RNA sequence: GUGAUUUC
RNA sequence: UCUAAGGGUCGGGUAGUGAGGGCCUUGGUCAGACGUAGACGGCCUUGGUGUCGCUUGCUACAAUUAACGAUCAACUU
RNA sequence: GCUUGUGACGGCCCGUGAAAAUCCACAGGAAGGAAUAGUUUUCAUGCCAGGUCGUACUGAUAACCGCAGCAGGUCUCCAAG
RNA sequence: AUAUGGAUUCUUCACGGUAACGUAACUGAAUGUGGAGACGUCGGCGCGAGCCCUGGGAGGAGUUAUCUUUUCUUCUUAAC
């Protein structure tokens, strides 16, 4: 298990040729004791590791998974 | 590994071999300090390694030359033929090419009496102190034996007798 | 107050069958075999832990990279820089000592 | 006032005077420390180096 | 006073340790970006390889390869030696503006580098382009 | 005597006491004599031989250890090597010893 | 001050093994557990790690020597009568 | 062969 | 039931000039995709929580009373 | 605080307290290797594979030994207020 | 077994740092050498882990003749 910061890694990775499917988590969380916020972690199985995205905001994660590739099977929770 | 010195050879015997001290080590069941000596082997590439008994002065890194014409220096091997009147050496050949047979135990030596004109003879004064004539070829370490004193102190203990002499080879406890 | 046990069949205190005890994700005390601490590599020369090089066991050394197991000098994954220092200088000074000598013998079987 | 300011000078003066002989004492049992050693053959000669 | 342009030393600290550089520039007094007597030096990073008879033209021209080097360097970590190497040929290009720039420090590796073929192949200084064994 | 003369460059010259300060004035050239301890390592001899025959300096073996040497130079502590900077009073430099 | 008023250092052996066997024990094991002067570096700090072997803690120099202590008289008699033969040898 | 050590 | 004793961590200043970091109360320009709403955010302040202040450069008793105060905790005599 | 691991030290020895497999590094440099083209699998990623035998249960006043289903003996680990 | 990316190379086999040394890499046969494997016992001192003790809060259970912001219990985090 390996955590991937750059998102163009990110997408490259997801472009890879071993990669299957991805899976998208939300969780439920609390910013510096502030209003319960949504962070959402994208991850690709690759056939070694298991590379993990953590977002913390909504609309970037949801416009990250309209770019995700269409081949790529993608598990919600 | 036995306490012996080198091998003769022509180096030896003519001109000298320079040797570097690198430990100096205990030995169980002996009372002397062994010193790990390193040699360069004169036909092949490699280093060579020798066990000899350390005298009292020879240290960790020192030079030590071994041959006819090495100096007069402790630690210093020389056949007894280099050597002036009245030196004192260690771990004495009885003859040429035994690698040492007199004066190994701790705190004791050899000494010279003279030379001898006919053949190439030397007298020399043992620990005990009987006076032998051994062949002027044979080597000596330039020195006493390290460790010396030791016999002076009590044991005190049955349990110090008996870790002293689970090593030998002398049956402790005695019976008969 | 949960109790452990060894979790290989070794039952005796042993210098290779040590443990730990750690919490799991399941809310439950377990044993947990360590392996034998590493020892640090050690000088050529001098026998002091030479710095810059990880410290693992033997057979780990050949998993890592090259650049874990060395300095950027000569002898750098064997002596520690001051024996290297010393060992240049020496060198060098047994060099001229050799030019100095071989001038002088020259000079003086001219001269005998 | 005069006097106890006199007595403190010369309580001052012994104070140093005590100092003086405490050090001279030291002086004296590191001479004899040392030549203990040398009855003991505790010394070691620089010609070995 | 002997630590000048032109000296061969021998740098006994650093990456390259036990080589030999010549002074090109002593600055004793030092400077704020070094605060320490040091000298900008030029050295031998790969000497040329012992050549023989037997060795054909090419394997000359491959075995007399040299590959330079230049850098500031601390008083403290020289061995200065007795012997002098003519450092006219490169006092320009190696100055203490050149190892602010790597393509600059390139540029004068190239000038270091042919011109200590040059005396190489010519067969001055075969001390300062022997290798130390230590 | 030479400790007398050490006594008399110690109190009236320049001096320097330790490797590392003898090597720098050996090298910037202000170095007249240094006398070095009996003791001393002799790869540090033969170096302090060297940077002085290039320095065009005299060099004297001090008959006596690192503590006879800082004793006679007048320090608590033991000392190696000793450069001398300045003899303006003593005739330390000219004398055989 | 001091502890003890005479068995000094022989006060671990209690009131075993006679008065004179622990005065012989007394000067030697005094040798023994003292710290030596180096003659490499200068230094007070050698001691003994086997009867034989002693060690400096700085400068790393091991050298052989007595039993009890860093040298013997005979030691270093034999040493100066080697200097002094070797020297009219010499001359 | 005697069995610590000291003293008488 | 009391009395006494035995500790830790943080605390230096305003008299004084002027800039720097962050949701900058209110007020000002550029300016963000989705499901009447629209945050966050890429730029600035002499203000604010004689012009308080969180920061360096510094003159001015820097403490020879920090010889004291705020805060935290254990069980021993 | 208890159990345990570990670090830097100190003490003790007329006692100074295994070996080998195995892995790494250094010195050296037989050589090989590029221009409308090479090298580097001690960097990352990707591909394939991992045989044989043990594995249940007790481990003792009911599982072993004393002719027993004997008030006996038999190595060791964890250890709450 | 092998390919792609990266790195490297027209100064062929990397640059940086005064230095200790750094890094994603940064060729290597004979031969020589070094390290690890690899090591006694005791004492106190420091540190870490599990356990022990304990405060707030969010839950569940017990007691309540009288009293107790109460007694018990859950609030965890593996190799890598
Ligand atoms: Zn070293
Ligand atoms: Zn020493």
């Amino acid at each position: 298990a390996r955590e991937i910061t750059d998102i163009k890694q990110f997408l490259e990775l997801t472009r890879r040729a071993d990669v299957k499917t991805a899976t998208v988590k939300i969780n439920k969380k609390l910013n510096k004791a502030g209003k319960p916020f949504r962070q959402t972690k994208f991850k690709v199985r690759g056939s070694s590791s298991l590379y993990t995205l953590v977002i913390n905001d909504a609309g970037k994660a949801k416009k990250l998974i309209q770019s995700l590739p269409p081949t790529l099977k993608v598990n919600r929770l | 590994g036995a306490a012996k010195l080198r091998t003769l050879d022509y180096a030896e015997r003519h001109g000298y071999i320079r040797g570097i001290v690198k430990q100096i080590v205990h030995d169980s069941g002996r009372g002397a300090p062994l010193a790990k000596v390193v040699f360069r082997d004169p036909y092949k590439y490699r280093l060579r390694e020798e066990i000899f008994i350390a005298n009292e002065g020879v240290h960790t890194g020192q030079f030590i030359y071994a041959g006819k014409k090495a100096s007069l220096n402790v630690g210093n091997v020389l056949p007894l033929g280099s050597v002036p009147e009245g030196t004192i050496v260690s771990n004495v050949e009885e003859k040429p090419g035994d690698r040492g047979a007199l004066a190994r135990a701790s705190g004791n030596y050899v000494i010279i009496i003279g030379h001898n004109p006919d053949e190439n003879k030397t007298r020399v004064r043992l620990p005990s102190g009987a006076k032998k004539v051994i062949s002027s070829d044979a080597r000596g370490v330039i020195g006493v034996i390290a460790g010396g004193g030791r016999v002076d102190k009590p044991l005190l203990k049955a349990g110090r007798a008996f870790h002293k002499y689970r090593l030998k080879r002398n049956s402790w406890p005695k019976t008969r | 107050a949960q109790r452990v046990t060894f979790r290989r069949r070794n039952p005796y205190n042993t210098r290779s069958n040590k443990i730990k005890v750690v919490k799991t994700p399941g809310g439950i005390l377990r044993a947990q075999h360590v392996k034998k601490l590493a020892t640090r590599p050690k000088c050529g020369d001098c026998g002091s832990a030479l710095q810059g090089i990880s410290t693992l066991r033997p057979r780990q050394y050949a998993t890592v990279s090259k650049t874990h197991k060395t300095v950027s000098r000569a002898y750098g994954g064997s002596r520690c820089a001051n024996c290297v220092k010393e060992r240049i200088i020496r060198a060098f000074l047994i060099e001229e000592q050799k030019i100095v000598k071989k001038v002088v013998k020259e000079q003086t079987e001219a001269a005998k | 006032e005069e006097e106890q300011i006199e007595k403190d000078l010369q309580g001052l003066q012994e104070k140093q005077r005590l100092n003086v002989k405490r050090e001279r004492r030291r002086k004296n049992e590191m001479k004899q420390k040392e030549l203990q050693r040398m009855q003991m053959n505790m010394i070691t000669p620089t010609d070995i180096g | 006073k002997f630590l000048k342009a032109g000296k061969v030393a021998v740098v006994v600290r650093g990456r390259y340790a036990g080589k030999k550089v010549v002074i090109v520039k002593p600055h004793d007094e030092g400077s704020k970006s070094h605060p320490f007597g040091h000298a900008l030096v030029a050295g031998i990073e790969r000497y040329p390889l012992k050549v023989t008879k037997k060795h054909g033209a090419k394997k000359v021209a491959k075995r007399t390869k040299i590959k330079p080097f230049i850098k500031v360097v601390n008083y403290n970590h020289l061995l200065p030696t007795r012997y002098t190497l003519d450092v006219e040929a490169f006092k320009s290009v190696v100055s203490t503006e050149t190892f602010e720039q790597p393509s600059q420090r390139e540029e004068a590796k190239k000038v270091v580098k042919k011109a200590f073929e040059e005396r190489h192949q010519a067969g001055k200084n075969q001390w300062f382009f022997s290798k130390l064994r230590f | 005597s030479i400790n007398q003369k050490l006594a008399l460059v110690i109190k009236s010259g320049k001096y320097t006491l330790g490797y590392k300060s003898t090597v720098k004035s050996l090298r910037q050239g202000k170095s007249k004599l240094i006398i070095i301890a009996a003791n001393t390592p002799v790869l540090r001899k033969s170096e302090l031989e060297y940077y002085a025959m290039l320095s065009k300096t005299k060099v004297y073996y001090f008959q006596g250890g690192n503590n006879e040497l800082g004793t006679a130079v007048g320090k608590l502590f033991r000392v190696g090597v000793v450069s001398i900077l300045e003899a303006g009073d003593s005739d330390i430099l000219t004398t055989l010893a | 001050a001091k502890r003890t008023k005479k068995v000094g250092i022989t006060g671990k052996y209690g009131v075993r093994y006679g008065s004179s066997l622990r005065r012989q024990v007394k000067k030697l094991e005094i040798q023994q557990h003292a710290r030596y002067d180096c003659s490499f570096c200068g230094k007070k700090t050698v001691k003994r790690g086997a009867a034989g072997i002693w060690t400096c803690s700085c400068c790393k120099k091991t050298v052989a020597g007595g039993a009890y202590t860093v040298s013997t008289a005979a030691a270093a008699t034999v040493r100066s009568t080697i200097r002094r033969l070797r020297e009219m040898v010499e001359a």
